[PDB]
RNA sequence: CCGAAGCUUCGGCUUCGGCAGGAGAGGUA
DNA sequence: GCGCATGCTGCTCTTCTTTGCCATCACGGCGACTGCCG
DNA sequence: CGGCAGTCGCCGTCTACCTCTCCAAGAGCAGCATGCGC
């Protein structure tokens, strides 16, 4: 159940979200996947008088999701229309590696 | 970042491997990002706190033993207390023998999982012991673990700038006479390879 | 076979009760795949007159 | 080839200079690598 | 480099305008 | 009369490689190499 | 350690000329402009 990584193309970080959020109640997986953030900051954009705060993703093409190892877990997640795969070829790239859960929770920090 | 040139490395031979007397494949685990590699290996204070940590490596095994047998006793205890407490006085003393077994086996597979930590202890002291540079250690894990307790002395990474530091600190001299020694007095294949 | 693999993976993403079959079917694969092969191939040759 | 350069480039500065976890540099650090190969020769190594 | 237009002392001077890579198929000696 | 919502429209990228897609490719010469048997 | 034989990748495969066709697009992110509601 540890805080684990994917790489989506570029700009689609919410299209796979709500891909993937909506696919694991529909596939049927609510069990497995738990918790799913994409980290962002922010932009002052003020136009003199027209604040925007635009998204500014800290971490652009990385989408940071909570999966419960397995194999069918692997499966939905990683062929979820938008992600180009997963992260973690410190064992040469056969399976993906637990991100540090300091780091994960330093990265939750905001 | 550094990078390194694709007509030094993937060619037919490697000049890189050559140069720096290691296997292509090894070089290609280094540069991609999916091994680690020792840079340097202090030797001196190393040779010192050898005896030292061999000391505190024996400490340490000690505890973990300790701990392993005190589990045993308090689990042992309370499983034999119950047991004693009916020795399933409605059929026959066989029944009692039965659950024992059991617990025996949950006695010897806690034996084999305290055995294989004090062995794969016992890796960890051998692989830091014995650490020469040019040495490609595979595992994360087993990396990460060597960086915490002994993470001094002994340096290393993966990628190009790990290679930068092999290349840097390179004494052409030193193996240049070592290879001419060799073919000097020498034959087989190493006399080809020397060549 | 394209655009069943693409109607197969947008068949889990979407709300069921508003699902057709017109709203499920990409016509794009097909007719590019009738026109690249009319066009640039090697087999469907410009005539001799 | 060049724009694939300058792009990886890029963001492997904006992801350094930022505090990013180690996994994700050595992922773009990879990527960039195999960049600069493909454009100093290309299908050498892995496919073009 | 070429064209158009002016001054031109006949050496020339000035203004404006203008571009050309790959893949596949068939054929002749 | 003013605020919010939804559609013309500038506007600048974006396009991977698993449990998938993909299907193969002669023929000879040469040299490393690499697991494998002794 | 020491031979050992399959194997796997990389190199090369004649000259000059003529004619034709075809060479990423949909998705997405803002940026408003006008219509509709209270």
């Amino acid at each position: 159940k540890n805080w684990y990584v994917v790489h989506t193309y570029s700009g689609y970080e919410n299209k796979v979200k709500a891909n993937l959020e909506k696919r694991v109640e529909s596939m049927g997986m609510q069990d497995k996947i738990f918790r799913v953030v994409v980290p962002e900051e922010e932009e002052t954009d003020i136009k003199n008088g027209k604040k925007k705060v635009v998204k500014k993703k800290v971490f652009p093409g990385y989408v940071l999701v909570e999966i419960v190892m397995t194999d069918d877990s692997w499966y939905v997640v990683r062929n979820t229309p938008g992600v180009t795969g997963f992260v973690g070829s410190a064992g040469s790239g056969s399976k993906p590696t637990p991100l540090l859960p300091g780091e994960a929770e330093t990265i939750l920090k905001r | 970042a550094p990078v390194t040139h694709i007509w030094y490395f993937k060619g037919v031979p490697s000049r890189l491997g050559y140069l720096l007397d290691l296997a292509p494949k090894d070089l290609e685990k280094i540069i991609y990002f999916a091994a680690y590699v020792i840079t340097s290996v202090d030797e001196e204070m190393r040779h010192n706190e050898l005896s030292t940590l061999e000391a505190e490596m024996a400490v340490e095994r000690k505890a973990v033993e300790d701990q392993r047998d005190g589990e045993l006793e308090a689990r042992a205890q309370k499983l034999e207390a119950d047991l004693a407490e009916l020795e399933a006085e409605g059929a026959k003393a066989d029944a009692r023998r039965k659950v024992r077994d059991g617990g025996e086996r949950e006695m010897r597979q806690i034996r084999d999982r305290a055995q294989r930590e004090l062995d794969r202890l016992e890796d960890i002291w051998s692989t830091f012991t014995k650490l020469a540079p040019k040495q490609l250690i595979v595992d994360e894990n087993l990396y990460r673990e060597l960086v915490d307790r002994y993470g001094e002395y002994f340096t290393g990474a993966m990628g190009a700038e790990s290679i930068q530091k092999l290349i840097e600190n390179f004494d052409i001299d030193a193996e240049a006479e070592s290879l001419r020694d060799v073919i000097r007095n020498g034959k087989g294949q190493k006399k080809l390879r020397a060549l | 076979s394209r655009m069943e693999r693409v109607v197969r993976e947008r068949m889990t993403t979407q709300d069921v009760e508003a699902i057709t079959p017109q709203t499920l079917i990409n016509i794009r694969p097909v007719v590019a795949a009738i026109k690249e092969f009319f066009g640039t191939s090697q087999l469907s040759q410009f005539m001799d007159q | 080839l060049y724009r694939r350069v300058i792009n990886r480039n890029n963001r492997l500065k904006r992801l350094i200079d930022l505090g990013a976890p180690e996994i994700i540099v050595n992922n773009e650090k990879r990527m960039l690598q195999e960049s600069v190969d493909a454009l100093f020769d290309n299908g050498r190594r892995g496919r073009p």
